[PDB]
RNA sequence: AAAUUGAAGAGUUUGAUCAUGGCUCAGAUUGAACGCUGGCGGCAGGCCUAACACAUGCAAGUCGAACGGUAACAGGAAGAAGCUUGCUUCUUUGCUGACGAGUGGCGGACGGGUGAGUAAUGUCUGGGAAACUGCCUGAUGGAGGGGGAUAACUACUGGAAACGGUAGCUAAUACCGCAUAACGUCGCAAGACCAAAGAGGGGGACCUUCGGGCCUCUUGCCAUCGGAUGUGCCCAGAUGGGAUUAGCUAGUAGGUGGGGUAACGGCUCACCUAGGCGACGAUCCCUAGCUGGUCUGAGAGGAUGACCAGCCACACUGGAACUGAGACACGGUCCAGACUCCUACGGGAGGCAGCAGUGGGGAAUAUUGCACAAUGGGCGCAAGCCUGAUGCAGCCAUGCCGCGUGUAUGAAGAAGGCCUUCGGGUUGUAAAGUACUUUCAGCGGGGAGGAAGGGAGUAAAGUUAAUACCUUUGCUCAUUGACGUUACCCGCAGAAGAAGCACCGGCUAACUCCGUGCCAGCAGCCGCGGUAAUACGGAGGGUGCAAGCGUUAAUCGGAAUUACUGGGCGUAAAGCGCACGCAGGCGGUUUGUUAAGUCAGAUGUGAAAUCCCCGGGCUCAACCUGGGAACUGCAUCUGAUACUGGCAAGCUUGAGUCUCGUAGAGGGGGGUAGAAUGGAAUACCGGUGGCGAAGGCGGCCCCCUGGACGAAGACUGACGCUCAGGUGCGAAAGCGUGGGGAGCAAACGGUAGUCCACGCCGUAAACGAUGUCGACUUGGAGGUUGUGCCCUUGAGGCGUGGCUUCCGGAGCUAACGCGUUAAGUCGACCGCCUGGGGAGUACGGCCGCAAGGUUAAAACUCAAAUGAAUU
């Protein structure tokens, strides 16, 4: 999946008390970087018709938590779209 | 089918057509007739039935059956047609109705006779 | 303008009216506002067949609508008897 | 950063090169910021089946840490070295210790 | 309107009587009322369930001299009661002035009572009555003309009447010429062998 | 006592006016589902003082327009 | 997921009906308290038990008659598909009397009986016989 | 006093080698008026011997039904396998309103108005088996009254 | 044409239109006057014209004419461009 | 106290069963037509079809108390008289009553017809402000003084006619000025402006030029504010089918200013902005006048709008406007178009979807009737006139209800007919005979009610000068009927003048005998008829109805055969081939808040009718009629807060996040090793064994990892499920481009093909014939991957997560069968089905180079096709 190294320098820049790996500012970065990391590799030979699905669900998953986001608690959510450069 | 499928489209209602086009919603048209022969029945049924091709009067053609014992119905005679489907016979749906303005009624008959117009007897 | 007329409403040879008030522009059977009574003309004996309701003609009256001979009449017989 | 375990089986006619193409692979490991916990050197030993010449070949056994790159350059490395008959590398799979 | 054929084989077609004539004599002293109606009067089929129940409306219905619309009317009224059908349905097939007079025993036969009646001989507070149908209403008096008194056939009717049963719930009065419907029957005041939920099934199908 | 009326906003392109939108709660008739519907009103506007997702208070008044008759009294939830 | 919880607790207890069971054993909430109220009262089971303080459960103590079916006869009507409401007069009659059928009313939750004895209707929630 | 009726008769046929032998059943179903109703199904050479045999078997087994004063005790739905069957207990002197194979076992029950209606087919033996398990899992005031531990009072 | 009364109608009708057609072009004239006077941008000569011309539109909306309704409009038009300037 | 009382199945597929499923029938009703008959009465109804064209007659007039006047009429006077000395007979006099035509006022916009158009401008329900309103009725004031024309008329005259033209002549409640001035209109106010008409009755005193002035009452006129009625306008909701109709719309949406409407408003104009509506179905296309209601149905619903009542539209077709309070005008106008008719060939007249009637269409629906005696409407003070509105008559068994065609006795059980065992039975008290009755028609008498009014004369009060005149309130007198030979009662005579239809194998109530021999024929289904036919024709008998019977047609019921109440989808019709996700639907638990839904109550409304139950009136009923209640609806107010709806704050078990590792036929690209004949499949591990949303996945290494799994530990706080379109993946098959192509094998050893990349196709038994997600349920026997507790006391016993294979309880299942991985008990969501063939076919449309794929009928044809399971 992703070094330990790089998802707790995540959770440790991203995360608003210690060890909250599951709060959604941690979650959506790790998923990001994840994401980045994999467009390298799909970026080759076009053919991985399988890895995809976990492609496009992580893009659904971000998608919903950032709808739970607008539909909850907006300050957090409009004062982390511009540490990653959210919604193109 | 719940209810949700129902508000989005409600049920499909399916209408029964009649049996019967050619009257138009009527119980009885005059037709004129066109051709006058008989033709046999289907198994297990062995006769000449008589038959003829009627035109009506909204431009319709439809055969047509006489019923009784004998008749002289030659072409040109308009008659009237009620109506009633008959298995024997492959799709008529069309009686002529005896004693109407130009149909002798059938001759030598006691019983029934409103069915083919015979008078009272003295 | 307004009127209390009489409407028609029985059988052949057996009539019965019913006085209402209407426009005058409308015909017998019209439409009409409000309802008075009844007058029954083929009454038997000691029947309930002349019916008013008094304190509404005088309120219809009072706007200023017209009145008829009929109902005039009947209204007269009404308040001479008791 | 991931261990692996490579093995190779030389011609015998070349037995006395591995000297030093073992001392050349431990410098470029050390170089390349890797561990060498375990070297091994079987000696010759018979095949499973005379691959490529008569049934004689040498073992010698590396279990190096060093990163995938430096590893990956030895497969080509032995693309141009035709002195080698066989190569054949795992992953780390805890990787081993003493030989025993 | 009027059934006006042979009357005693609607009895036979029936099995018992119906006190349809007179009464002078017995029924069988001119009938062979167990043997059925017609050529074929030797099978008895099981009369079915619908078969039984048409026979019952038919033997009601020519009991009383009634045909099928003014019966259909009757039992309409009579469910549109509150309560039980069959004896509100009696109890307004009873009802009928000519059967009124008839147990009264004015009349020898309904006929006869319904000829009577229907020639202007009968009188409810004193206005005259032609209508054969009429219901009487509960305490009601009625009487007879003085015109048609000096009729044979009333004497007639009258000595056999004081023959046959008396009612209860009929106030009559032989030698006042006149009587009065006390109140209306009841359920016991019938003849048990009339059944009702046979006729109330049947119509309501 | 004032009868009045609330709902969203849709719209306010054009000045001095908003096209509101009102979600009534009817129970349907044939099969006795709560279902919501929602009806638009053109609403006449001054000094353009709402925008979009915001909710009003309007009441009824005589027409203004071709197709607008209503006009807006106040404003709740004022936030976007 | 239960979306209904009232309708797992109705058929839990179907279920618990048919197994021959005498405790089962379902997590608990005031509406279902209220449910278990108007169901003991009614003389269908023995007693009710809200056992737990952060994640309580119910337990219910279901009665036998000669060891049958005391209550068989439970099915939900306002489900979340669609919302049924009665009026006062409206109000159903499970087999003429002999059932019971729960409502929720502004006075809380309460009988049938009772509620068109107060004069005023409200939602179904279930079917008891 | 046992009251009894055929419903139905039907010419049953099991082939031979040689051919058809015409074998005839019958059900018929026995009551006495109250509580108290046992129905028997009948198979044999002859009408006499069908009817006798269904007899037999419906001298036994007593179906003992929940009845009121002369009418249900309360609606009640059933089905067996082949059809359902509703009824409902209607006011006094209404007829005995039922459909052909359920008039026989509703007439011998001994209730005389009773509202009935049966959806689905109309084979004899499943639809009369279904009234007659709609019938017997009725129920009475006082029976509801003993389980519910309360009074014919408190449940009225 | 069918009844008496109609062709008296019809003579009737054409005489008043013939007078009602003279006596709405008189006021017409009269009120192109006044217009013709504003629009000039005069402050004197066109306060004259509508003081003269408000009797003549009064008395033919007062003789059935026109309702009241139309004359109170023209003199609220012509009194608002009147005090424009 | 009542306002209800309410659900029937049968037959039909098989040699025999069950189930699904189509078909038929039993019932009610009609604006019904047809066939056979036909006595009467009462109440209703009567061109649905060609909004096709109309001969002919009548359907809107009235006012002399608003006017000039006099064409007739009858009544006065004055003379001419024939002498009849008052009388017949002439001329004159508007002199009188009356009134042709004309000016003027009112009335043709009411009443009456039809549903062509008209899916919103219309209709229903509930609200609203920005308006007018002649005739009706209250309140407040005036009601002064003048002028010029003109109709009819006279004369002349044009035109075949209609229709005019020219010159004179006279009226007013016709027309036009002046004064007139508010509580009116315009302006912040100051200020300006605005109208008219008299007529009739009488009469004390005067009064007089002889008309009158004057008094009086009656009535009329103008101005303003009102009330009522009616109309105009706006909004909200509801008000058919086709998505084989996906975008529409520049006066278009909004704003400013000008005009116009009785009144707001793109109603219109100029300018400025570029918006407005649309999946909750806009446009487009196809059909429809709507509602109270009517029929059916247990109920929900289904069909429909025939009379009656409310609303809308139209008057030969398309337009336009005038008059008028009100029209964009049915018996008004103008223009254009057609038709018909007249013409003297230049020009004229008309619109029965009014009451009758004619022609045509049709199967089909009527009299070229009487009267305003009633109730209404118009006019007028009144009398009085018009009213084809209306009140009644004429025809039709078209519908509903009522009565009659005899009653009792009567066995010689008559005669005859029919059947027959040739004994007799049947017809059959039925007949004949005897006694009795006369309802209804027919004959002749009497005979209510619809009739209240108005007129003539008188008494009282009101009003004055008046005891005149007028208005009322009483009294007296002749009267006011088309129906109408009235309803009804009485007497005449005589059983007198007065019954047919369908059926008889089962469904279903009723059977025998002759002819006929798969021919004639019958038939709503099964189907009968190949010499004894209970089914055809005939005879008798019987059955069911009744002045009607039967057939046909149409709508509902059974049809649970649209299943929301009240159907299903493993083998009969049906789970998309499979995932993500928009919209939309649903949503854990706690507290607090609001009160929209919800509930309760109240207020208003839901026209009258119709139905319901109490009563009454027609000799009863039909019919009419007095009460209520329903009208299950909508809107305003108050309260309740259990539930949802909206909000605020929360919580961890749902959902997930991190760590340690696990097994991994999961997929792509880069290399390596052999067997057999340069390519291809990687044989021995290999298994109802493992990996994947899925087809599918298999010699050995490098990358991304993705998913799943076990362990406790750390974390967010409800972040979730399903998902029409949309995107993506996609057995196979078919190709396009560039290749070759060891063996192989449609077609011809052997093409393409399988393979290498870029694309397309989107097709399967894509099956587990079982869509996805969750909660709860007697067990046994295994494989599989897992870690722990204690002694691993050798793979140790217990329990624990899964994945996965068979028997099998409860249960479900038409049967087979499934049965913790249900086809069991339930919830949430989305797909598909309404007999078989035609046919997943045509017609399109869309996508694709194409092949093709998706969506997708009707005409027609049959009465079965279809599953399991045995014999």
């Amino acid at each position: 999946s992703l070094s330990t190294e790089a998802t707790a320098k995540i959770v440790s820049e991203f995360g608003r008390d210690a060890n909250d790996t599951g709060s959604t500012e941690v979650q959506v970065a790790l998923l990001t970087a994840q994401i980045n990391h994999l467009q390298g590799h799909f970026a080759e030979h076009k053919k991985d018709h399988h890895s995809r699905r976990g492609l496009l669900r992580m893009v659904s998953q971000r998608r919903k938590l950032l709808d739970y986001l607008k539909r909850k608690d907006v300050a957090r959510y409009t004062r982390l779209i511009e540490r990653l450069g959210l919604r193109r | 089918a719940t209810v949700n499928q129902l508000v989005r489209k409600p049920r499909a209602r399916k209408v029964a057509k009649s049996n019967v086009p050619a009257l138009e919603a009527c119980p009885q048209k005059r037709g004129v007739c066109t051709r006058v022969y008989t033709t046999t029945p289907k198994k297990p049924n062995s006769a000449l039935r008589k038959v003829c091709r009627v035109r009506l009067t909204n431009g319709f053609e439809v055969t047509s059956y006489i019923g009784g014992e004998g008749h002289n119905l030659q072409e040109h005679s308009v008659i009237l047609i009620r109506g009633g489907r008959v298995k024997d016979l492959p799709g008529v749906r069309y009686h002529t109705v005896r004693g109407a303005l130009d149909c002798s009624g059938v001759k030598d008959r006691k019983q029934a006779r409103s069915k083919y117009g015979v008078k009272r007897p003295k | 303008m307004v009127t209390i007329r009489l409407a028609r409403h029985g059988a052949k040879k057996r009539p019965f009216y019913q006085v209402v008030v209407a426009d005058s522009r409308n015909a017998r059977n019209g439409r009409f506002i409000e309802r008075v009574g009844f007058f029954n003309p083929i009454a038997s004996e000691k029947e309930e067949g002349t019916r008013l309701d008094l304190d509404r003609i005088a309120h219809w009256v009072g706007q200023g609508a017209t009145i008829s001979d009929r109902v005039a009449a009947l209204i007269k017989e009404v308040n001479k008897a008791a | 950063m991931r261990h692996y375990e490579i093995v190779f089986m030389v011609h015998p006619d070349q037995s006395e090169q591995v000297p030093g193409m073992i001392e050349r692979y431990t410098a470029a490991i050390t170089g390349a910021e890797g561990k060498i916990h375990r070297l091994e050197d079987w000696g010759r030993r018979q095949l499973a089946y005379p691959i490529n010449k008569l049934h004689k070949a040498h073992y010698v056994l590396m279990n190096v840490e060093a990163p995938q790159e430096v590893i990956d350059e030895l497969e080509t490395t032995f693309r141009f070295n035709d002195a080698v008959i066989r190569s054949m590398v795992m992953r780390t799979k805890h990787a081993v210790t003493e030989a025993s | 309107a009027r059934y006006l054929g042979p009357k005693l084989k609607l009895s036979r077609r029936e099995g018992t009587d119906l006190f349809l004539k007179s009464g002078v004599r017995a029924i069988d002293t001119k009938c062979k009322i167990e043997q059925a109606p017609g050529q074929h009067g030797a099978r008895k089929p099981r009369l079915s369930d619908y078969g039984v129940q048409l026979r019952e409306k038919q033997k009601v219905r020519r009991i009383y001299g009634v045909l099928e619309r003014q019966f259909r009317n009757y039992y309409k009224e009579a469910a549109r009661l509150k309560g039980n059908t069959g004896e509100n349905l009696l109890a307004l097939l009873e009802g009928r002035l000519d059967n009124v007079v008839y147990r009264m025993g004015f009349g020898a036969t309904r006929a006869e009572a319904r000829q009577l009646v229907s020639h202007k001989a009968i009188m409810v507070n004193g206005r005259v009555v032609n209508i054969a149908s009429y219901q009487v209403s509960p305490n009601d008096v009625v009487s007879i003309r003085e015109k048609a008194k000096k009729q044979s056939r009333v004497k007639a009717a009258l000595e056999l009447a004081e023959q046959r049963e008396k009612p209860t719930w009929l106030e009559v009065d032989a030698g006042k010429m006149e009587g009065t419907f006390k109140r209306k029957p009841e359920r016991s005041d019938l003849s048990a062998d009339i059944n009702e939920h046979l006729i109330v099934e049947l119509y309501s199908k | 006592k004032i009868r009045t009326l609330q709902g969203r906003v849709v719209s306010d392109k054009m000045e001095k006016s908003i096209v509101v939108a009102i979600e009534r709660f009817v129970k349907h008739p044939i099969y006795g589902k709560f279902i919501k519907r929602t009806t638009k009103l053109h609403v006449h506007d001054e000094n353009n003082e709402c925008g979009i997702g915001d909710v009003v208070e309007i009441r009824e008044c005589r027409p203004l327009s071709k197709t607008k008759s209503w006009t807006l009294v106040r404003v709740v939830e004022k936030a976007v | 997921s239960m979306q209904d919880p009232i309708a797992d607790m109705l058929t839990r207890i179907r279920n618990g009906q048919a197994a021959n069971k005498a405790a089962v054993t379902m997590p608990s909430s005031k509406l279902k308290v209220a449910i278990a109220n108007v169901l003991k009262e009614e003389g269908f089971i023995e007693d009710f038990k809200v056992e737990g303080d952060t994640k309580p459960e119910l337990e219910l103590t279901l009665k036998y008659f000669q060891g049958k079916a005391v209550v068989e006869s439970i099915q939900r009507v306002s489900r979340p598909g669609l919302r049924i409401y009665k009026r006062k007069d409206e109000l159903p009659k499970v087999m003429a009397g002999l059932g019971i059928a729960v409502v929720s009313t502004s006075k809380g939750v309460m009988t049938d009986r009772a509620a068109r004895q107060a004069g005023l209707g409200g939602e179904i929630i279930c079917y008891v016989a | 006093e046992l009251q009894e009726k055929l419903i139905a008769v039907n010419r049953v046929s099991k082939t031979v080698k040689g051919g058809r032998i015409f074998s005839f059943t019958a059900l018929t179903v026995v009551g006495d008026g109250n509580g108290r109703v046992g129905f028997g199904y009948g198979k044999a050479r002859e009408v006499p011997a069908a009817i006798q045999k269904a007899m037999e078997k419906a001298r036994r087994n007593m179906i003992n039904v929940a009845l009121n004063n002369g009418t249900l005790q309360h609606p009640v739905k059933g089905v067996h396998t082949g059809s359902r069957v509703f009824m409902q207990p209607a006011s006094e002197g209404t007829g005995i309103i039922a459909g052909g194979a359920m008039r026989a076992v509703l007439e011998v029950a001994g209730v005389h108005n009773v509202l009935a209606k049966a959806y689905g087919s109309t084979n004899p033996i499943n639809v009369v088996r279904a009234t007659i398990d709609g019938l017997e899992n009725m129920n009475s005031p006082e029976m509801v009254a003993a389980k519910r531990g309360k009074s014919v009072e408190e449940i009225l | 044409a069918n009844i008496k009364s109609a062709k008296k109608r019809a003579i009737q009708s054409e005489k008043a239109r013939k007078h009602n057609a003279s006596r709405r072009s008189m006021m017409r004239t009269f009120i192109k006057k006044v217009y013709a006077a504003i629009e000039a941008g005069d402050k004197a000569a066109a306060q004259k014209a509508f003081n003269e011309m408000q009797p003549i539109v009064d008395r033919q909306a007062a003789k059935g004419l026109i309702h009241k309704n139309k004359a109170a409009r023209h003199k609220a038009n012509l009194t608002a461009q009147i005090n424009k300037l």
